[PDB]
RNA sequence: GGAGAAGCAAACAUUUAUUGAUCCCAAGAUUACCGAAUGGAGUAAUCCAGCUAGCAAGAUGCUAGCUAUCUAUUAUUUAAAUAAUAGAGGCGAUACCAGGGGAAGUGAACCAUCUAAGUACCCUGAGGAAAAGAAAUCAAAGAGAUUCCCUUAGUAGUGGCGA
RNA sequence: GUCUGUAAUAAGCAAAAAAGUUACAAAAUAUUUAUAUAGAAGAAUAAUCUGGAAAGUUUAACCAAAGAAGGUGAUAGUCCUGUAAUUUAAAUGUAAAUAUCUUUUUAAAAUGUUCCUGAGUAGGACGAGGCACGAGAAACCUUGUUUGAAGCUGGGGAGACCACUCUCCAAGGCUAAAUACUAGAAAGCUACCGAUAGAGAAGAGUACCGUGAGGGAAAGGUGAAAAGAACCCCGGGAGGGGAGUGAAAUAGAACUGAAACCGUAGACUUACAAGCAGUCAAAGCCGUAAUUUAUUGCGGUGAUGGCGUGCCUUUUGCAUAAUGAACCUGCGAGUUAUCAUGUCUAGCAAGAUUAAAGCAUAGAAGUGCUGGAGUCGAAGCGAAAGCGAGUCUUAAAAGGGCGAUUU
RNA sequence: CUCUAGUCUGUUUAAAAAGGCAGGGAUGAGCUGUGAAUAGGAGUGAAAGGCUAAACAAACUCGGAGAUAGCUGGUUCUCCC
RNA sequence: ACAUUACCGAAGCUUUGGAUCUUAACGAAAGUUAAGAUGGUAGGGGAGCGUUCUGUAAGCCAGAGAAGUUAAGCUGGAAAGUUUGAUGGAGGUAUCAGAAGUGAGAAUGCAGGUAUGAGUAACGAAAAAAUGGGUGAGAUUCCCAUUCGCCGAAAACCUAAGGUUUCCUGGGUAAAGGUCGUCUUCCCAGGGUUAGUCGGCCCCUAAGGCAAAGCUGAAAAGUGUAGUCGAUGGGAAACGGGUU
RNA sequence: GGGACUGACACCUGCCCGGUGCUGGAAGGUUAAGAGGAGAUGUUAGUUUAUGCGAAGCAUUGAAUUUAAGCCCCAGUAAAC
RNA sequence: GGACGCUGUCUCAACGUGGAGCUCGGUGAAAUUGAAGUAUCGGUGAAGAUGCCGAUUACUUGUGGUUAGACGGAAAGACCC
RNA sequence: UGUAAGUGUAAAGGCAUAAGGUAGCUUAACUGUAAGACUGACAAGUCGAACAGAUACGAAAGUAGGUCUUAGUGAUCUGGC
C-alpha cells in the first residue's frame, strides 16, 4: 500500500493465459512492496530495579575478585585538563594492552573532558554505572573518593 | 538487517553436481535433473547394498551347483551330508576353492558322499 | 492498552467464576411455560449449577479477565 | 576571500584576473510573454483596442502609464451611479485544523436494525498551529478555565442484550 | 451642578502604574559579542622492509577540550579537507532588555431604598441529530416546524419526575503556553538499503502507451593517474597481429565473470540394438602410484548381467493418459505492535511492581536517582442488601452447592 | 458514391472483421465533408440486451483497496523420540 | 493324490561390528556394563548446521594476496566443515552473547539471460522484367542508355484535413530497410518557406458556449435577459510569363 | 399535442364486468395526526393518634366524543389486462 | 415444392495454366517443451501403456509425404453440480 | 378351559398379590430438600431411599411429590400478570 503506483488490475482475470494478478505491486512482483517486512518498533524496556543492583553488585564483585586487573588509585585531579597527564597515568597502571575503565567518586569535569580523547578509555561516575562497559573493562581503576561512594551507593 | 548472501545455493548446487559427475544428458549439469536423478540413485544405492549380500549367495549356490555337475552329488545332498559330517565351511568359501584349488573341493565331496 | 483484548459481554452475563475454576450459571428451561412442568423438575431447576468441565477452557478464553 | 576563472564536463581556441576576478552572503537594478490574469476577447505564451505623453504621427507603426470583480469604510437620497481608500481573488503541504455533505467492498458466517464510520471522498474556510476556553461546570468529592499524556477500564452501561 | 454670587459634586491640571501574546493602538531608536543568512584560526612522524604505489610490516616517538567522518596510488590521530574548544557582521531577518513613546488611575472602604443585569431566549409539544447510552423509566446538549416564561420575593443543573437541601448565573465577545503536523531549510544519528535492493527515478515522471483523465519503465563500476594504443602489417571498414603506455592490454569502452547455452582438441566407447537412463556386480582399454615388474590399488571410460513406473500437488487409491514447471541465475510467503493464558529463565516475597513525568550528567533517541498515581495478590458466598472462614438455598450446619485449615 | 445476401480464400491472417467472384439501393426514410449538442443506473436506440473510443445485462481512470473468499494454488536447512 | 528325506528362498531370526535413547545395576560423579527399542503421513516434543548484522573487536588474520568463483583431495551420524593449486586484486574472520527482510525446485509466480521447435514456416498480393555501360574494396537491387510490361474517372496533375524538416546540396553505412546496397522517407552537416490581392487575422452572424442583473439551490453550482465569442457561411482588391 | 395496441388494401372484428386495473359515486363499516381531557399514577403543605386519605402546584398518562383520503362498498368500462 | 434450359454437381476422373510447395543462396519466427540410448502384440494397472509383465519384431542417421496415437496444441469447460 | 379377556389412546414390555372390575372417603395433580446413581460431546433428560412442615385414606403397619411403563413437546432474548 506504500509502493508508488496504481491499484489497476493488470490484466483481466481469464484468457489472457498469464497468472492471475490484482496490482502491480504485488510482493511477488519485482519492485512490489514487501511482506512481513521490518517497520519502526520500540526497543527499549525496563529492567526491574531490583535486577539492575543485583546486577551492578555482582559485575563489580567479578572485577575485584582479580587483584591485577582490578586497581584502585588516590585522589588526584588533571588541574590543567590535558591530556598528556592523564595518558600518563594510565599508561603507568594498565598493563592489558586494551579496554581502560576510570571510576570516579563525583563530576569532576576536568578529568572527563581530559579523558574523553584516550583511545580505550571509559570514564564513569559511581552513579552512572554502565554494566557493559563494567563487564568488558580489562582494566579497571577506581578512586578511594568512587569506592566510598559505591559503599554507601549499593549498600541501601 | 537484509541478510541476502547468496553464497547458499551455490555451494548445494555444486556439491550435488560433483556427485552427479558421469549421468547422461542434461542429467549431470541442469541442478532439477541432477538432483532429481541423485536422489533417486541414493535411494537405489540403499536398496542395493541390501540386495548385494542376495546377488553374492546367489552366485556362490550357482558355482558350487556347476562344480558338483561332474560327480553324482546333487548340493542338496551335497549341503545334507556337509551338515550331518559337521564340516562348517562357508558358500563363498567353497566356491573359491572349487576355482583356486579344485582337487581340495573334490576331496572335500568324496568325503561329505559317507 | 492499543489492543486490549475485549471480553464477551453477553457471555460476561451468564456466566461466573469461582475460585479455583469452576463456572458457575443458571439452569435453563424455568422461564417459560411451567405448569406442566412437575415440582420436582421446577424445584431442581431453580438451583444453581456448575457446568461441564469441558466448557472451561473455551469460557476462559471468552472472559479473559473476569 | 585571496588566485585563478569562462555553470552542471572536458575537449579547441580566444579573452578576462593582483587596478583583487571567479565564487559565497545581504541589499538593489533589470525582469520578454503566459498564467488568480484583472482594458475587451481568446485556441494559455496572441489578437483587438480606448485615454495621456514621447517617437518627422500618418495612413490597423513602436514604446511606456491607467481602464476587471467582490467585501468593508465614506462624498452623497450607503439603493442607481461613479469617487475615495483599505482588505480579499490564486498557489502550496498527495500533512495537520474547524465547519457543511457523507458512502460502500466488509463483519454479523444470509440479511434489513447494527457494524465498517463520521472512516474514504467532495465542498467551504483559515492558521502557525487550528479548534476549545475563565462554569447558569463537574459530581457526592470539595474541588475550581481550556487543551494534551497516565490511570480509572475493557470497568459502568449499551447491543436483532446478536456481532 | 439650566443663569449670577453662597453651604454642595462633577469636566480639565500636580501625584503613579501597565502595555502590543488577550487584557487600547501605532512606531522609531540606539542599545545585546543575542541569534539566523557568508567566514577566520585550528595541535602534533621519521626511518626501515615488501611492493607499481604505504597509510601497511618493524623500531622509536609526538599531539589530544581534536582517536567524528571522508579523500589521498593498499588499512593515516600527527598528508589534505575537517573535527574539539573558540570565534567574523558593513547589510538584512528574528528575538529579548532598556528607556523614547503610548494609554490608564487623577480615590477608597463604608447602609438601605427604587433601577439595571443579554427574549421569541429558557422551557413545552412534534420530527431528527450529537452523548458509549439503538425510545428504553431517558436526563443533558444542538436543532427544523410550532408554542412560549419568569425579571432576584428570580433562574439553571444534580441521568424520568416531585419535594426539601446543595451548587452555579445562560440567552455578549476575546485569550499565549502544554497539543497536532514537516512538503520542506540547517546540523546529525542508524544490529537501515548497497543497483531485481533503496524513492517510480544513482540518468525520470523521461522513453513508451491512451482522444483524455491517467498509466509508466530499462540502463551504475577501465586504471592510481588517459598515460585513449606514435609507428608498422592484413583488411574497404570493423576487427586483429606486432610495437609502445601500464603493476596488469584473456584492464583497449571495461572490475570480480558463475550457471543455463555454444564450441575446439585429446582419452575411451558406440552402426543386432528395446536403457525414468541410475544403482549393484564386472572383462577390455587409457592415466597414475606401489610391489622390480605384471599383479594390486586409486581414477576416467565402459562390452555384459541383476534390479528399477521422474518429481511436486491433490487423493480410498497416481508411472498414470489428473495438476504444475522450457532451462539457468536472482527476487519471492506465520512477521510486528498490544492484551489474555500456559511454560522456561531471572529477582523479590505476603508481598511484587511502577505508568505518565521530573532533575542531575554529557550531547552520549543513554542510565542514575526521583515519581506508589494505579494494577495484580492478601477471603469468600449470594441477584443483591447484608453477613463473613463461612456464606447461599430455607424455619432448619438437616442436608446439600460453592468455599477452607493445608497459603 | 454508399451498404453486405450467397459463396470461396483467409483463419500462429496482408487486415484485432478484410480480400476475390458478386449482390442490394442509387431524386431519396439517400450518401458525405466541417463544427456543435445529449454521459454511467445515465445517454442514445426504424428496437439487436445494439452502441457510447477495438472490451457494455450498466464504460473508463483514480481512490476506499492489501475489498471479501467455507474455493484453488504455493509455503525454503538437518537429525532424534 | 498319498508317504520318506532335503534344499532354495525376505530388510523376519541368529552371528559380526558401530550409534542414540529408556530402564536397572555398578561407579564419588563422569562414565562402564545387563535388558529392550528405535517404518512413519497429519500432528506434538527435543537437539543442531548454515546466512546476515551488532557488542566482545582501536582484538586477530590480509598486498608475502581478503572476500568471491574454480579444480583436486580429505572429514563428520545429517545439515555441512577445512587443506592445497589456479584465478582474483581488497577487505574478511575464531569464541561467547544478541537481533532477523535468516535457508526455494514448483504458486498457468516476477525479472533477466539462453535453449527448443529450426536453419524449419515466412520474406505482405498472379503489373514483368532484359542487356550494355558507368560508379565503386565489393552490383540481380544504385546511376544512365536502349527495349519490354503496368495504371491511365489513375497507380496521373493541383489544393485540404493531418504530419513537422521528412524538402535541396555534400558526405556516411553501427543500427533501422523482411535479401543486397555505393542506395533510401535512415544518420551527420549546411542551406531552403519573401504576399495590400492566396488562406487567415479583422468586420458579421447560424448551430452552440459563456454570461452583470433577475430567479433557484447544504457548498461546489443550476437556469437565464442585456452583452461577447463562435465557420463548415456572408464581406475591398491580380493575372500571364520567366527564373533557382 | 402525448401514450398504448394493431399494421396497405378487401370482407369482418362474436360472447363474458365474476378476477385484476381504470372512470364515476358517498349512504354506511373502518381509519392517522390535530382538538377533547372521563379517569388513573408519582410527589406533599396539611389533615389523619399515624398509616390511609391527601388541596394546590409541577409532571407521567389516557377513554367516551369528534374528524380527510384510502380500503370494504355501489355502478360503468374488454380495439382494458 | 415442381418444370424448362444449361452445365465436371455427379457416373469418373483426366490434362493444362498462375501463386505456394521441392532444391540452392540471403534474412529468419511461432505456439510448445520434466527431461528421451520414445517399437509391436496379448495382458496388468487410477479400469484405453513408448516407460510395468511375458513374448514377438527391429542395422545407424536423415529427407519428401500422411495424421492413427502421444487421452496432441490453444482457452483455471461455456454443458452439469 | 386358566388370561387367550380387559388395561382412555399406537405398539412393545408387563399385569392373578392383579397394574383388570366395583364401592366408600378424598385432593400427595403438596412446600423446602435430597444421600446415591442411570444415561450422557455439551445443553439436557431419568430414577431415588430418607428428612422437616402440613394433609388424604387406614384400626394399624404403611402408601400417596398425578395417570401400569415408555410419546402428547419448544432454548434464549423481549413483553404481560
Amino acid at each position: 500500500s506504500e509502493v508508488r503506483g496504481s491499484s489497476k488490475k493488470p490484466w483481466k482475470q481469464k484468457g489472457t493465459g498469464r497468472a492471475r494478478v490484482g496490482t502491480k505491486r504485488n510482493p511477488v512482483w519485482i519492485g512490489g512492496g514487501i511482506a512481513l517486512g521490518p517497520k519502526p518498533r520500540d526497543y527499549s524496556y525496563r529492567l526491574p530495579k531490583k535486577v539492575k543492583k543485583l546486577a551492578f553488585k555482582s559485575v563489580l564483585s567479578l572485577r575485584a575478585a582479580d587483584e591485577n586487573s582490578f586497581k584502585v588509585i588516590e585522589n588526584f585531579n588533571v588541574e590543567s585538563g590535558k591530556t598528556k597527564d592523564l595518558a600518563l597515568i594510565i599508561k603507568n597502571f594498565a598493563s592489558f594492552n586494551g579496554k581502560v575503565v576510570i571510576l570516579l567518586g563525583n563530576d569532576d569535569q576536568m578529568i572527563k573532558r581530559a579523558g574523553k580523547n584516550i583511545r580505550d578509555l571509559k570514564i564513569l561516575s559511581f552513579d552512572k554505572l554502565r554494566v557493559v562497559d563494567l563487564f568488558y573493562a580489562k582494566n579497571l581503576i577506581a578512586l578511594e573518593s568512587a569506592v566510598n561512594k559505591l559503599n554507601e551507593f549499593y549498600i541501601k | 538487517a537484509r541478510a541476502k548472501n547468496g553464497t547458499v545455493h551455490v555451494a548445494r548446487r555444486k556439491r550435488i553436481l560433483k556427485k552427479t559427475k558421469g549421468f547422461w544428458g542434461t542429467k549431470k549439469s541442469n541442478y532439477k535433473k541432477a538432483k532429481d536423478t541423485l536422489r533417486k540413485g541414493m535411494m537405489y544405492a540403499t536398496r542395493d547394498r541390501k540386495v548385494r549380500k542376495r546377488d553374492f549367495r546367489r552366485l556362490w549356490i550357482s558355482r558350487i551347483s556347476a562344480a558338483l555337475s561332474d560327480t553324482g552329488v546333487t548340493y542338496s545332498r551335497f549341503i545334507e551330508g556337509l551338515l550331518k559330517s559337521n564340516i562348517k565351511i562357508n558358500r563363498k568359501i567353497l566356491s573359491n576353492l572349487a576355482i583356486e584349488d579344485v582337487e581340495a573341493f573334490k576331496k572335500i565331496v568324496l568325503e561329505i558322499r559317507r | 492498552m492499543a489492543n486490549k483484548m475485549k471480553t464477551r459481554k453477553s457471555a460476561k452475563k451468564r456466566y461466573s467464576f469461582t475460585v479455583n475454576g469452576k463456572v458457575k450459571y443458571k439452569k435453563q428451561n424455568l422461564r417459560h411455560i411451567l405448569t406442566k412442568k412437575s415440582s420436582k423438575r421446577k424445584r431442581n431447576l431453580r438451583k444453581s449449577g456448575n457446568l461441564s468441565c469441558f466448557e472451561v477452557k473455551r469460557i476462559k478464553t471468552l472472559l479473559p479477565y473476569g
